[PDB]
């Protein structure tokens, strides 16, 4: 059983900003499943908009009888045969697709009762891990590290502003150092804000690698290989000192979003906090 | 791709 | 009611070859709704195809569960819900897109009651019609005769290979000059094609513009003021003495599709027939 | 478009 005004889950936020960890955290509760990156969903969600945006397309579209109800409806059915059929079935589906949230209001508007997790990291963290990793994504040039921080930049805000708009109940931000700092007390929170009851083994997601109601891996993902591993503070500030002195002076000009969610960009490392 | 994300 | 199995009517062909007649003369039929061109289905048509095209894209996908039966789960349910609510409810319910066709197989798959309708024009008048009129199609360098017959000939070979690959049961081959020239025999092998009852409204569809049970268009269209006027046999040859010499002489290596298709290239133009 | 078609 499933339909529109069901309680999905959608993740994400920037690539590298702990979306593959928040999302086997939870699938590691038994009565939640979330599964791998969909792939398609941010392609037909992002297709959508380019023809929403254009007001010239959108008058044609009208004519044609495609109008906004009709679209909605044919956008519902295809994201919920993907969400629904490519895992295994739980009282909770769950969804990690990092550039879905790009369309988070729009998401929100076709499923009235969705909540939202925002991953948010540091985006010298996202930027560094992206270009020593080498993980390819559109439009973020890995030779530069100013150029994939004014990227991160713009993605982040975009999905910032769409977080804040649908509010407190619908999403929530969720900040990848204080997870790993204080994953008890966040996990926690996340549950009591998704309205799903507490269960301990979210705090045991290593031992419920490949596991009946557990967290189903994909072998050609890039974050496989650190998910597997028990939740630890390895990876906070391991960009310090990688990126050049001309974009630290700039880093607050670059990516004014590091201060609007907490992070110091002269602070070199941050104090994130301590467990 | 198709790039990675 | 609706669902994958439904008896569906899929016509396309080449833009400019008589694609919105065809569906216009299907609409004059009181069970029948065809209405106006989606736009949409092409395109997510297209985005499919890229992704099972790509056999490193195809691995990633089937490594997050979203193989072939879930991708096909979610196309039947988006291309559903655009063809079912864009128009008014009808026993007999079609889809006019002209390219929907560069994916015959696949929509032959997906809906496997489904028959298609390939609209074949001489591809001189097909390429006149469009450099003449300004019709925009992507990829097709309206500048150029012999860059447009060219994509018109990659075109339509793909859908022709895609209709004769369905067989006779599922795809059949409609001329556009054969059907101005003989409408009432065309449209009764047609409807005995379709399995549809005959009714000679669909011989006067000029009389159901607008009209409830009819025809619906779209204003912004380029086909539309055409198909307002009755079936006439003025648009066979008005390509004749427009094509360059050059293009002239190399005619049967730019298209030899037109030979498949029953057309002589070196005739100016052929004989195709009279009322 | 986008294009006519
Ligand atoms: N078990 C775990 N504990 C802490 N961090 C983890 C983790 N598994 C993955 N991560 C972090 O999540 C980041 C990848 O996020 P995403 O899933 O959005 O791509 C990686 O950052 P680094 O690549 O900087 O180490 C990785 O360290
Ligand atoms: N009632 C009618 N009788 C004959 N041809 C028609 C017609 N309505 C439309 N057409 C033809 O359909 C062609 C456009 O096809 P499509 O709808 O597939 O784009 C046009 O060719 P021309 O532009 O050469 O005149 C037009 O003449
Ligand atoms: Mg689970
Ligand atoms: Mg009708």
């Amino acid at each position: 059983a499933y339909h529109k005004d069901m309680p999905l889950i959608f993740i994400g936020g920037v690539p590298r900003s702990g979306t593959t960890l928040m999302r086997a955290m939870l699938d590691a509760h038994p009565d939640i499943r979330c599964g791998e990156e969909t792939r398609v969903i941010p392609r037909i969600l992002a297709l959508k908009q380019m023809w929403s945006r254009s007001s010239k397309e959108k008058i044609r579209l009208d004519e044609a009888g495609v109008t906004d109800e009709v679209l909605d409806s044919a956008m519902q059915a295809f994201l919920l045969e993907i969400i629904v059929k490519h895992g295994e079935p739980a009282p909770y589906l769950c969804n990690k697709d990092p550039f879905a949230l790009k369309s988070l209001t729009y998401l929100s508007r076709l499923f009235p009762n969705a909540k939202f997790l925002l991953m948010v990291r540091d985006g010298r963290a996202s930027v560094h891990s992206m270009i020593s990793r080498k993980v390819t994504i559109a439009g973020f040039d890995l030779n530069s590290y100013r150029d994939c921080l004014t990227k991160w930049n713009r993605a982040i805000e975009t999905m910032y502003n769409q977080c804040m708009e649908v509010g407190y109940k619908k999403c929530m931000l969720v900040h990848y150092e204080q997870l790993v700092l204080h994953p008890e007390r966040w996990m926690r929170t996340l549950l009591k804000f998704l309205q799903i009851p507490w269960n301990h083994s979210v705090l045991h997601h290593e031992e419920m690698i490949g596991k009946a109601g557990g967290v189903s891996l994909s072998k050609v993902e890039r974050s496989t290989d650190q998910v597997i591993k028990p939740v630890n503070v390895g990876a906070l500030s391991k960009w310090v000192g990688k990126i050049p002195p001309d974009v630290l002076q700039d880093m607050a000009v670059i990516a004014p979003m590091l201060a609007k969610l907490g992070y110091d960009p002269y602070a070199n490392p941050p104090n994130y906090g301590k467990p | 791709e198709e790039e990675a994300y």
